[PDB]
């Protein structure tokens, strides 16, 4: 038989893994480097903490927004899978 | 030089490597003692 709704799920199911797998590798690699830049920072000057978090915040911002989207799209993926019929 | 190690009182950054800076300026320091002492002596002349 191998119901096509079936295929569809396990393809979907498949992506969002593959969706997430990516977004987490992106955001941890990149808030552990904006992080060593922060720490590096601050270990080098003590009142440097104020002025840096300000750049630091927009790093992990633009991370966090790309993590956060594929978090959406694999919502997407695995909850309203486009071409299921 | 003996090391004379008093007790205690942002870090420096050094351009290229602390050592490297020490062994260029070690030997300013003793031309820059060695002046001294000739402007010291050369007053003391006078």
């Amino acid at each position: 038989d191998l119901d096509p709704n079936a295929i569809i799920t396990a393809g979907a199911l498949i992506g969002g893994g593959l969706i997430m797998g990516g977004g987490a590798i992106g955001a941890g690699i990149g808030d552990g480097i904006a992080g060593n830049a922060l720490i590096s920072g601050i270990a080098r000057q003590p009142e440097a903490q104020g002025r840096l978090f300000t750049p630091f915040f927009i790093t992990v911002g633009l991370v966090e927004a790309a993590y956060f989207i594929n978090l959406a799209f694999m919502a997407l993926f695995v909850f309203a899978t486009p071409g299921l019929q | 030089m003996e090391v004379e190690y008093v007790g205690e009182v942002t870090l420096y950054s050094f351009e290229p490597d602390p050592e490297t800076l020490f062994d260029a300026l070690l030997p300013r320091y003793i031309a820059t003692r060695v002046y001294a002492a000739l402007l010291e002596a050369a007053a003391s002349e006078s």
